[PDB]
This record gives C-alpha cells, structure tokens and sequence, in this order.
C-alpha cells in the first residue's frame, strides 16, 4: 500500500454470509483483508485496504452477493482517503496520552453502526481543528460504537455540527465537556 | 433541498446569491445563464431570455429562506419552487451543516 | 409537477413548447440548448448534441399533457420524466391555476 | 432514478462517464458546460468555473453506481444528489432495463 | 481512605451521559474513582469511595445531572459503611478457597442490577452467621449479577429471609443446596 | 475414561438453577463434569462424561430437577460414542492448520443451541468423507453456534443433506464455497 | 405496611405490643402515650385521655394481625387503620422480614 | 379519611374541633401537644412551640371539611393534609357513617 | 411528601433538622420527644426512649433527601419511611416550592 | 413419515418394495408376513390370507411415493394409509435425508 | 380411524371381529397370532403369550364402537387404543363408507 | 404413547424391555420376531432378519425414556419413533398410572 490507501466496509448478520461475501471480494481485484469476524449477536464486519479503483471493483462484487435488498446486509462505506491520525487506532489497539494541557474541551459521541463512526470522525478531523484520543468498535456489544476528541472550545463546537451532519438517524448520543478533570483522562 | 428560481438578467442572480450567504441561510449556489423562455401574454405568445439559480441548503433552513428571497426578488409573482433529494453521500452533508 | 424531455435541434424544441400552449394544457416553458449527450449504439460509445425542454404544470392536467408529447415527438422512443415539488410560493400556484 | 454531480472542467466529467458506461452501471449521460459556482472560502466569498453531469439509471443499480464515483471523483468531498421520479414513459423504462 | 469508608453506585444506559456524571461528581468533594465503565448492551457504571457526608455531596451533584425522571437512571445506592469482607472482592479479582467444612451448605442468587446485588449481600452478613465466597457483576452479560454464600443449614435459611427483602422484586432466582459435591468447590 | 466414552448435554436459562441440576446428577453416578458455565445471558451449560449407562442414570436424575416441563430446560442430548476427531477441539481450544489441497470445498454452518451443532457435526463425520476444522460454541454470543468441515465438492454435498435432518427447524444459515482463497484458511 | 390504635391506658398499650411480639406478627411498636380525644356521646361533646400504638410489619402478614388484635382489644368498637408507605430504605426492610 | 393540621396554642386546637363537631363534618379528633417546629425566616434557622390535630372522617365530606377549616384557622397559610388509608376494621367504617 | 425516621436523642435529632435546611433539601421540620419503642434483642424483649422526626418537602427532591439521611443517621440500620399525600391547600403547595 | 399397505402374497410385497428404493423415494422396508383378513362379500362374511408392508420416508417426498404404489399394486382398490410421528432420534432423521 | 387391541387367544380375538362386521360398526378387520408379552405382577417380571387385532372404520363411528368393545372384551381391563391418519387414498375412503 | 423400535435378535429385544421395567419407566411390552428388512447398503440391495418392539407409557416419562433407550441400544444409529394416540380407554389410562 502506498502512503495513502483507501477503506471499504461491510456489515453482515450472518456469520456464514460474511464468510461467502469476502470469498467474492478477494476474487475480483488485488486488495487486502483487515476484518472478518463474528459480531455481536451472530453479525460480521468486513474491512478492505488497497487502491481506490481497486476498492471499488471489490465492493461492487460483495454487493452483488450479499443480496442487498433481502435484509442481510446492515450498512456498508467507502472512504477514498483515509486520514493519517484514523490508521493507528484500526491496525492496533491504542491507548490515551497525558492531556497536556488542561484548558481544552472534550467531545464524546455514540453511532449504531461501524460505518457511521469511522466515516464522522474522518469528515470532523478534515474540517476542523481537533485531535483524536480514543475509537472503540462493537466487541460483544451489539453494534454500538464510540469516539472522543479534544481540542478548543469554539473548535469543538463547529465539530458537532458536522458529526450530526454526517450521521443521520444513527446518532445516538453526543455530549461536550468543558474542563474535564484529570481522573478522566487517566481512567481513559 | 433544493430551491429554483429565474431572474432576468445574470447580475440580479448573482446579487441574491450574495445576500444569501451573507446571512449564512444557504452554502453555495450555481447560475446558468442565456436560457430562452416561452408564455403567453395578452392572448399572445412570446418569448425573451432568463438566468437560472440553483441552491443547495438544509432541511431546516427552508423556510427561513424562502421568506427572505420573495422579499428582494425582482419580479411582481416569483416562481419558486422545492425539491427534497432522496438520498445523498453523507461526507457532503457533513460539509453543509458546518457551513451553515 | 415539472416535466422533461430532450430534443435533437432546437427548433423542434419551440415547436413542441408551442402546441402544448395553444392547447391550454401548460402554463410556461424553458428552453436549455447546445449540450453534450454520451451513450452506446452497436456495442460502441458515440456522442452528439442535444436540447433540453422543461415545462411548468399543475398536477391534474399531467396525464393529458404526456400523452399529447408522445404523439408528436420526433424520436422513436422518447424519454419523458415527471418530478413532484415538494413546495412552492402560494401566488405562483395562483398564478399557473389562471392560466391553465 | 436521476444522479447528479459536478467537476471543474469539460474534460473530467467526459472521463467519469464512459467508465461508467463501460461498466454497464448507467444507460446515457448529459453533460452541461460553462457555469458559475459562487461560495465561501476562508471567511471569503468567491466564484469559479464548473461543469454539470447529469446520470440516468435503474433503481436497483444505485448503490453501486455511487460507491463507484465516490472513487474516481477528482474532488476531496465530491456533491453527489440522487432524486427519484414519480412517473416516466413505459417504453423508455423498457429500454433503461434493456440497456443495462 | 480510613478503615471504614463509604460506598456510593450509579448505573445509566449511555456511557457518554456517565462520562458527564462522573466529571460533575469528582467536581463536588474529595471522593475517589472506582469505576467508569460501560456495561453490556452500551451502558455504564460509576462507583465512589470517601468519607460518609463526601459520598453525599458527590451523589447530589450527580442526581442532578443524570436527569432523574427522563429514563437515562437505572439505579443508585448509598452504603455508609462497607462491610469488611465485601471490600477485597471489590478492589480485585478473587477466588474461591478451598472448603474446610463437609457439612455446610450453600445459597445462590441471581439478581437483576448492580445496586441491588452490592446492597443485599452487605445486609445478609451483617444480620446472620455466614460467608462470601464469590461475586461476579455484569461483563458483556446485559445487568445480571450473581453472588454465593455458605454457613451451617439453619443460618443460611435467615439469610435468606434478608436477601428477599431487601431485594424486593428486583429478585430472579434463589436457591439452597445441602451438602454440595466437591467439584462444585473446584469449578468454582 | 476408556478409549471411547459417551457424553450428555444440558442448556438452561439460570445460573442457580444450573448448579443445583449439576449436584444431583453427581451424585447420581460416577461420572466426571466438564462444563457448568454461566452462558450468554444469564444461562447455564453442563457437560458430562463417562461409560454409556452411568451418563444414563445422571441425565435422568438431572431431569427430574431441572423442571421439564416449566420452560426452564433449553435443550438436551445423549451421543453414546463420541467420534474421535470431535474430543480435541472439545478438551481445549484448536486452531485451523495449513489446508494441503487447493481443490477442496468448505461448508460452514450456523445453529441455535450447542445441542445440535454437536450431534450434527458427529453424524456428518459418521456417515460422508469429510474433515472438521473448525468449532466455536457461544461465548458472550446468546446461544448461536457454528462448525466447518472440508472435503471434495460431492462429498460436501452429501454431508449438507445429512446436517438439515440432524438441526431440522434450529438450522439458521449453511453456505457451500468452492476453491476458496488462501486468506480465508490464515485468517481462520 | 403500618398499623395505628389507641387504648385508654399506657399500660393497656403495652399489653398489645407485647402479645404480638411473641406471635412474631409485627417487629417493634412505638408508644404514645397522654393525648386528648373530643367526641359526641349523648348528644353532648365530652373530652378524655387516651394513648395511641403504632405497629411496623410486612404487608402479607397484615390479616393476620388485625385479627388478632380484634380479639384481645379493651374497646367494644376498636378504631384499627392500615396505611401503606410510597417507599423504604431496603436495609431496613431487609431487618424487617428477618426478625418475622 | 384522615386530615391533619397543626396551630400555634393548645386552645386554638380545640376550638376548631369543636365548630366541625357542632356542624356534623367529623366523627372524632385527637389533640397532641407540645411539639418543636423547625424553619427558615428572613434567612434564619428558629425554633418555635406547636400543637397538632388531627380528624377522622368520610371520604364524601372530606371537600366541605376542607373549606371550613380554611375559613377559621388563625394562621395566613395554613398547612392541611389528606391521607387515604388502605384498609379500616368494618364495624367502625359503620359507627364513623351512623355519627356524620 | 412526608419522611419519617427515629433517633435515641432531642439532640441528634434538631442536628438532622438543620443540616437539611442549610442545604434547601426539606422546607420544615416537627420534633415528638419522649416516647417508647418496645423490641426484641437476643430472644428477649426490651423497651427504651426514642424521639420522632417529620419532614415536609416536594415530590422531586425525596431521592436527594433520604440518600443525605442515610449518610448522617447515628444507627447502624436507620428506619426511612416515605408516605404520599392523597391533597393539600393549595396555598401551602405554593409556599413549599417557594421555600425550596 | 410412515406408510402402510397390504397384499395378497409375500412376493408381490417385496417387489413393491425394490422398485420404491431404486427409484429413492424410500429409505428401508419392513415385511409381516402370514396373517388373517376377515371382511364382508356378497353379503357373506369370509377370511383369507395376506402379508403387510411398511415404508419410511421424509414429509416432502410423500406426495411422489403414494403416486407411484397406486400405480404398480395389484389390488383394484388399494389400501393406502399415512401416519405422521411427534418426534424421533435426530441422529436417524439425518440418515433417512442422507439414504433419499 | 385405526383402534387397537389385544387378547389372550386367537380365537377370542376372531369372535370379536365377526360381531363387530354383524353390527355394521367396522368395514373389515387383520388379525395377527403369537406374540410375546412382558409386564409385571406382585413385584414380578412375567411374560405370556398374546394375539393382536387391528380394525379399519369412519370417524364418525368411533364412540359407537370402542362401547361395544368394552361390553364384549375378555380382559377385567381392556388396553383400547385410537389412532387417526393424516392421509389416505381417496378411492379407498370411498369404499369404506360404502361398506358401513 | 407409543414407542416403537426394531433389533438384530429377540434376546436382545427382551432384554432392553426388561431393564425399562425395573426402572418404572414403561408398564409393558410386546414382542413381534421374524420379519424381514430391506435396504441399501454400499449401492446394493440387501434383505436380513429383524425383530420389533412396542412400549406403552405415559406422555410425561417419553423423554427419560428415549434417552435410556439410547444408551442401551446395540445398534450405531438406533431407529426411535413416538406416535401420540387420539383417545384410549379412561380405565386402562388409569392402570398405566398406577404402574409407573
């Protein structure tokens, strides 16, 4: 992959069905496979990494497959440019630094599904002037997902205008934090 | 949404568009120019030239808007007219919400 | 309602406009020439010049006004498409209502 | 169903279409040189040049046509608008579905 | 903390409305963070340790914010003094020792909150002549939490009689078993 | 236990309830407990093994008190000779080794409880020319269960009849690949 | 659940309480004693000394102990009342239904 | 039914008693005397001496009861409360009707 | 609303009355002194002197009120009581919320 | 499923039953031979000979197998019965599906 | 309809089908000798030898004959069983109400 | 209900019989040796040897039963089949009980 690659993502409620799609999607074009796995309750989350004609050749693929009006398949995105803060949180799992300075806000957010999270925080981060500190994706949980950024007030703000923006009816809750205290970055 | 009207001339287009992103009702616009249109007048039929404005905005912007164009529009009846998409890439909707 | 259709020259454009408002059943038309259309015949992709026609209705008069451009279109298979706003200014609503 | 779009030049937007006719994702396509966009940028109004696309598919085929501009698009956040219409001519329906 | 402290629970179904509970109860007195955790199906749990009339104010604090009568509270409790054997299974994870005695029998419960659970089981050794043997709360479960005990035969049917009352009908299943085999110890 | 034993299964709905069915069937007969787990949610599995008819008079103690008949008995089975390559991914956990042929088929299934998933994968093995690669049972998961096999194109296909009769109405899904790609098997 | 009446002595009161401790029907009994009753009796208002009881137990032991204490009360119509709490701290009803 | 009350002197308490009697509203009343009242004036924390009452009754005269005693008590805003009991011994829900 | 509870002294009890008015949890407070509590220790029953506490307030501040009781009680396993009225004057209503 | 019938001979009974499996429409046949028929002719009352079969099969292929024995019997009228079981060992339901 | 029964001789069992066919309450009946037997009496494990019979009748004359039955059989307490098939020859069904 | 199973010899037979019966778990058996059985084996057409069982007890026993059933049974795939009867004799339902 060259420094910039671009992501596809599919959501499945079917082990077996998820099993299938990505046999197709590997087939038709020269992309690599991040994701397949069993998701809570008895759900599957495909991820993609490669060239973006590549991608889209895939993805065309997996819907055909996945039967995309038979209500097997749960949402899906394409990203043509993942930002360079996003990939450290998806190839590993990350931790929170010390907050160093204690005049900044935070923003906490909860999606429903996948796609919705990882396609908001890339729109914000491109917008406004924020930094990133934590992504947790559904493990046992059943869909949900969450995130949290920092940075100046005013900043912040203009931040959730474009994550409401961008998420639709799969918003489920969005608070900002003036002045957090310390134990809540350390608990982080 | 989707909001059209006609002027006739290209420089009243271009004013209204302005006064509209001033007041950060709307987060841009798209003018066509030279277009020819046919009507009846006096039991008659002519023809004379017109400009198109296209504008793009939020739900719950629409009726603030459409207010504010029927108050400086030139014409004694203005046609304006609404149209609501039916689906949309979602980075792009983000953009709109910020602009506005 | 709004309804489109497309054209080769521009002339067969006016004259289309023209029938349909003698015959009461529109109130006004818009006339878009000189454009760019891309598609395939014979298993190879060509491209020619078009005119595009937009015409200006109210909702009752729509079946009656598609039937009478079928008749008298000059291609084989004319594509025509209606689209339903979602609002629009009151008194322009007065205003077509009059003239049809 | 109808989708829409924008590029900065003639030549862009000519490139888009017949990838998407070589995939047999689309039936025809229209294009629109030569208009003017005005907008903010950095607490400042401006204007610019554009070109309009306008795309014509099946209901069933949408989803994949998006996903595909979406990658190929030349812009960093592309516009892209899909409206769907409320009545249509039979016979051109029957050539869309043969078409594709 | 001194020898003896004080013990306040909140349970809420948003992990970002906890993130803004927590903040606001550090905020009002010196008390200590215990947990912030979400819970299973995207839920959260705060617990704080201090001194009696701290915990107090901290709670007060919190009650506010939480929006009690909006839905977004699911229980809460107050415990002014921590019964020393519940503390250990508290602050770490522990285990089941092996059984001195053959003769003893057993109880198990299984409730349906946090608050519920921690309350019960504080009454039961204070009132009767048992022992704590094992306490799980809720990971990835959905709210149930479990907890054993064991004493001489007549002992353990008192506890009994407490557990329901305090439980009242938050209460799922209760069971007693005499003279239980050893692999349940060692599975245990 | 000799070369070959037999095994029994129980699935119930609470914990409490599960230990109290696991004491009596011990004492019923001398055999040796696998599993008395808590399951997702809040629900209880028993494993059993031994000689034919001592797994025999267990379950039928183990019936008695588990209350056949109130709706808290989930599911059941007996399998009086368990085959050889099911004990080890049932004794520990295993993984999928490297698949030396390029032309065999996978046929990867999905079932409602841990009952049917057993008894269909032993008969599949019993009766058509196939391998098990892969089990995994519910974990936090709320009772889906799934198993994969491998083996030439016809005789995966006799094996698909024989899993429908076996699961009959708690069948969910069942997908046929053919030549599938390396990844697949790595990333499994 | 809490259960009130009143006797004419203290040591009536005490006599009560005491029987239904040994029952084990209620748990603790609070005693008031040296108030003042104004009623009618012989269409003349008269005015005596009184004391009052006040009994805590759990609410399916209730039956029982209003019977029992119709049977053992001094008065030839004992005043008995039953009043139901909106709410409690668990522990101590917890206490409650551990010492009956 | 239950109403309650409390008054500043043990005199005022009996008074009121009375006058309910004479017009047949109440059954009975029990007087407690002697009582500390805890409260905030002008930004204060004092402490003052308070007598209670308290009057047994119908449920269908509990709205006449009310608005009497709101007629002659001695102070501005007086405190009135009504308790509902959930259960009574039937032979005196008899003797409460044959005395109103 | 109404919350009841018991203390072994007058003195405890005024301190519980005033913490609670200094934090604007309760709007009044009234003291009963000198009563008798009569219990089962050990198998054997015994009797000692209690003092009562009643506090008045709103609906929406009970869950405040009785988790800041719980903290500051002087016994091991304090009694917590909360009774619902069934009406009151509605002056009195207006002077509890304005107080609190 | 299980499906019954009789026959005059033990010869004519096997025979039946090699063609069903060759054509896998069954999975196993069970034959009773030498019993007693007793039944009514001409008015008069008479006894014979005959043998029994027995055939197991799936629910969805019942349909074909009682098609086909109506075909190839001997009788004129032949008696022809289905039976559904309320539940049977898994392990031999998924060998029935395997043999059929 | 299919009812069952057994009886401890071949002829006992004979006897009871020709007055079953007199009655015209059975259309015909299959008698099947030398079976083996295993119950228990006085806390022991005999066997014995038993003959069965099968008759073959409507729906509707079910009740009539299961009382004959038990009028006539030998046992103190005759085992009688009544089984109903989900499916038959429709030819046969014919036959069979003719018969009765 | 009915329970119905098939063995290789009728020593065999007897013998599951008698271990139900010292168990309680059924109230009788019958016995039916010598009938014949065919089937595939190996893409072949074979015939053997085989003897029938049928066990008579009660609806609440059927799963106790069938899994000893299972344990004992000496063949690998055991064919187990229940049949539910629609209506039996009220006596002889009473003697089952009472055996079980």
């Amino acid at each position: 992959d060259p420094e910039r690659p671009a992501l596809g993502i599919l959501e499945l409620s079917s082990y077996a069905r998820g099993v299938k799609v990505a046999d197709a999607a590997l087939k038709a074009a020269p992309v690599k496979l991040l994701k397949c796995e069993p998701v809570e309750p008895g759900r599957a989350l495909i991820m993609l990494l490669g060239e973006p004609e590549d991608v889209a050749k895939a993805m065309i693929a997996a819907l055909d497959v996945a039967g995309l009006g038979s209500g097997n398949l749960i949402d899906y995105a394409l990203i043509p440019e993942i930002h360079p803060q996003l990939l450290p949180f998806l190839k590993e799992y990350k931790k929170s630094e010390p907050i160093k300075d204690p005049n900044k806000a935070i923003i906490v957010a909860e999606v429903s599904t996948v796609a919705a999270a990882i396609e908001a925080a890339d729109v914000a981060l491109r917008l406004a002037n924020v930094e990133l500190t934590s992504m947790r994706l559904a493990e046992h949980i059943g869909g949900r997902a969450s995130f949290t950024l920092i940075g100046d007030k005013e900043d912040v703000e203009k931040a959730a205008r474009a994550i409401r923006g961008v998420a639709g009816e799969r918003l489920l809750d969005l608070e900002i934090i003036e002045k957090p205290v310390e134990a809540l970055i350390g608990n982080e | 949404a989707i909001i059209e009207t006609t002027t006739p001339t290209e420089e009243e287009a271009k004013a209204i568009a302005k006064k509209l992103l001033e007041n950060r009702l709307i987060a841009e616009a798209i003018i066509t120019p030279a277009l020819t249109k046919i009507y009846r007048e006096n039991g008659e039929i002519k023809s004379e030239t017109v400009t198109r404005v296209t504008l793009y905005t939020e739900e719950e912007n629409v009726p603030k808007a459409v207010t504010y164009i029927k108050a400086i529009h030139p014409d004694p009846i203005p046609p304006i007219i609404v149209i609501t998409p039916t689906d949309a890439n979602p980075a792009y909707k983000g953009w709109v919400a910020f602009e506005t």
